[PDB]
């Protein structure tokens, strides 16, 4: 599961800030991996990474790649 | 800009970085591509 989700997130670290970090996805993969929804995954990460400003659109991405993760989807 | 520059990709602000004309936007997405470098430093450094 988790490495996969790992990488996923990643990518979408990237994407949105340009830099990389396996350690920061993964900060946020532990972060919302056991939550119910897109909302619980942001009260989560503006808890720590609040500074980041991170668009709803991202924390969709994020929410729905580590779902995808669970599944199987790789 | 008046724009909510926050919600916009890292392509999208590179790209409108060395394409558009507009010396309002620029400066302002070059400040937001600074942004999160900024908050990246700040995150690094701590772990």
């Amino acid at each position: 599961f988790e490495e996969k989700a790992i990488e996923k997130v990643d990518d979408l670290l990237e994407s949105y800030m340009g830099i990389r970090d396996t350690e920061l996805a993964a900060t946020m993969v532990e972060l919302g991996k056991d939550k119910r929804n897109p909302d619980e995954l942001a009260e989560a990460l503006d808890e720590r990474l609040g500074d980041f400003a991170f668009p709803d659109e991202f924390v969709f991405d994020v929410w729905g790649a580590i779902g995808d993760a669970k599944v199987g989807r790789y | 800009g008046s724009h909510d520059l926050s919600k916009w990709k890292y392509a999208e602000l590179r790209d409108t970085i060395n394409t558009s004309c507009d010396i309002e936007l620029l400066a302002a997405c070059r400040e937001e591509f600074h942004r999160r470098l900024k908050v990246y430093h700040a995150w690094k450094s701590k772990n």
